C-alpha cells in the first residue's frame, strides 16, 4: 500500500521538514498534492520514475527525491506560515485501469512560536431534562476549546467503545480570534442517546479528544505543561433523576 | 482548465438521485476518472473508464462517458447522507509513462435528512461545573432553517450538524452556542439566526 508519515506535524519557522511517503506496490509514478481545508487539489509535484522529479502546476519552496522507487519524499528546507495545509500523496499502478491511491496525508501546521502550541481542554454537558421531557431523548454535548494548532480527533465513547451513531461534530473547529494568524480553536460535538439509556446509571458516557503537538524531541523552556500529543478526555455518568 | 465540471454545488434531499457533469478538452484522451473526497481526507477512486468503454459502475454510483463529445456523467443513485462530498472529474491523456492527469476543480454536494417531522426547540445543557461555559442547543428543526453566527465575540455559535440515531431511524439537526458571561441565556443565544415560529423554548 502507500504510507505518509507524520501524519501531524507542528513546526516552528525557519526549521528543516521532511515529509516521508513511501509504497511497496512497485509503482513508478507518483504524486505530491497540495490542499488547504475547502479548496481544491493543487499538484505540486510528479515523478515518472525511479530517478524523475517534475514540477507541478502551483509553485513551492518544497524539493522532493526520488533515489528510489519505494520513496517520494518531501523537503520543506526552511519552514514558514504559509507552508501550513495538508500534503497529499499518491501512486497510480502501471497495469490495468492505471488506478491512482493516496496516502493518508500529512497535515502540517508552522507557527511563528512552539509557545503558541496549546491543547485542548475538554468539557461533557450534560442533557436537558426539558428536552428528556419532550422528545424521551438526550444528547450530551462535548466542548475542545483552546487548542493550537487544530490538530485533533474527537470521538465519543460509550461503556468503553467508540460510538458513530447519534454522533455529530462539527467538520470544522471555530476560530476563537479569528483575527489572528495563530488563533486557538474551539470544536464542538453532540451524542444523543435514548432518555432511558442516559437514565441508566451503569451506562457512561465519555469525550475523548486526540490532540496532536510537540514530541519528545522538541524543546520546552516554558513553565506550563509541554503541549505534547496526549489525549483529554472528559466524562459522564447516567443520571437517575 | 482542461477539465470543467458542473455544478458548482448542489444541495438535494436523502432517498433522491442526482447527475454530476464533467467536460474536457484533454487531447489525447485515454481515460476519465470519478474520485469522492470527503472533508479532511484524500480522494478516492470511484470509476475510472477508458475511451472503449461508455458505462462503469460503482455500487450506487454510476459513470457515463461520451468519448466523442468529451463529455462525461456521474450518476448517484438514492442518495445517502454519507454521499455529501467532492466530487472530481480526472482526466489521462496518455496510459504510458510520459502521461499526465487532469483535475477538474469538484463539485460540492450536499444531501439533506429528509425531516418529516420537526420539533425545533432551545435547549440549555447543565454546565459540567468542572467548565466556566454555558451551553445552549438549538435541535429537531428542519435542513431549511440557517444559523447565524453571533454579533458577540464572547459568544461561539457552530453552524447545524446533523445526526443520525440509526437504530430510532431518527435525524436530527442541532447547532450549538456557548459563552463564559453572565449576560448570556438561551434565550436570546440565537437571537441573529431566523428560527421557525413555533420553536420550544422551555
Amino acid at each position: 500500500d502507500i504510507y505518509q508519515t507524520p501524519r501531524y506535524l507542528v513546526i516552528g519557522t525557519g526549521k528543516k521538514i521532511t515529509l516521508e511517503c513511501s509504497q511497496t506496490m512497485g509503482h513508478d509514478k507518483m504524486y505530491w498534492y497540495q490542499q488547504d481545508p475547502g479548496m481544491e487539489l493543487h499538484l505540486i509535484h510528479y515523478s515518472y520514475g525511479v530517478n524523475s522529479t517534475e514540477k507541478g502546476d502551483l509553485s513551492s519552496e518544497s524539493t522532493v527525491s526520488r533515489i528510489r522507487t519505494e520513496h517520494f519524499p518531501l523537503t520543506l528546507e526552511s519552514a514558514r506560515p504559509s507552508h501550513t495545509s495538508q500534503y497529499l500523496c499518491a501512486s497510480t499502478s502501471r497495469r490495468g485501469s492505471y488506478e491512482q491511491y493516496f496516502g493518508p496525508g500529512t497535515r502540517l501546521t508552522v507557527t511563528e512560536d512552539l509557545k503558541n502550541v496549546f491543547p485542548p481542554e475538554v468539557a461533557v454537558f450534560e442533557p436537558s431534562e426539558a428536552e428528556i421531557s419532550h422528545t424521551q431523548k438526550a444528547t450530551l454535548v462535548c466542548l475542545a476549546t483552546g487548542f493550537y494548532p487544530d490538530h485533533v480527533e474527537l470521538s465519543w465513547w460509550v461503556n468503553g467503545k467508540e460510538v458513530h451513531s447519534g454522533v455529530c461534530t462539527d467538520p470544522q473547529p471555530l476560530k476563537e480570534q479569528p483575527a489572528l494568524n495563530d488563533s486557538r480553536y474551539a470544536l464542538s460535538s453532540r451524542l444523543r442517546v435514548s432518555a432511558t439509556f442516559w437514565q441508566n446509571p451503569r451506562n457512561h458516557f465519555r469525550c475523548q479528544v486526540q490532540f496532536y503537538g510537540l514530541s519528545e524531541n522538541d524543546e520546552w523552556t516554558q513553565d506550563r505543561a509541554k503541549p505534547v500529543t496526549q489525549i483529554v478526555s472528559a466524562e459522564a455518568w447516567g443520571r437517575a433523576d | 482548465n482542461q477539465v470543467e465540471q458542473s455544478p458548482q454545488s448542489l444541495i438535494i434531499l436523502e432517498g433522491k438521485n442526482c447527475t454530476l457533469q464533467c467536460n474536457y478538452t484533454v487531447s489525447p484522451f485515454s481515460n476519465l476518472r470519478w474520485y469522492k473526497q470527503d472533508t479532511g481526507r484524500g480522494p478516492v477512486s470511484l470509476t475510472i473508464m477508458t475511451f472503449s468503454e461508455n458505462t462503469k459502475s460503482n455500487g450506487r454510483y454510476t459513470a457515463t462517458l461520451d468519448a466523442d463529445t468529451k463529455q462525461s456523467s456521474l450518476h448517484i443513485t438514492a442518495s445517502q447522507l454519507s454521499d455529501s462530498a467532492s466530487y472530481i472529474c480526472v482526466v489521462s491523456d496518455r496510459g504510458s509513462t510520459l502521461g499526465r492527469l487532469y483535475f477538474g476543480r469538484g463539485t460540492q454536494l450536499t444531501v439533506w435528512p429528509d425531516i418529516q417531522n420537526p420539533d425545533p426547540a432551545v435547549y440549555q445543557l447543565r454546565d459540567s461545573k468542572s467548565s466556566d461555559k454555558s451551553v445552549c442547543l438549538f435541535t429537531d428543526f428542519d435542513s431549511q432553517t440557517n444559523v447565524s453566527q453571533s454579533k458577540d465575540s464572547d459568544v461561539y455559535i457552530t453552524d447545524k450538524c446533523v445526526l443520525d440515531m440509526r437504530s430510532m431511524d431518527f435525524k436530527s439537526n442541532s447547532a450549538v452556542a456557548w459563552s463564559n458571561k453572565s449576560d448570556f441565556a438561551c434565550a436570546n443565544a440565537f437571537n441573529n439566526s431566523i428560527i421557525p415560529e413555533d420553536t420550544f423554548f422551555p
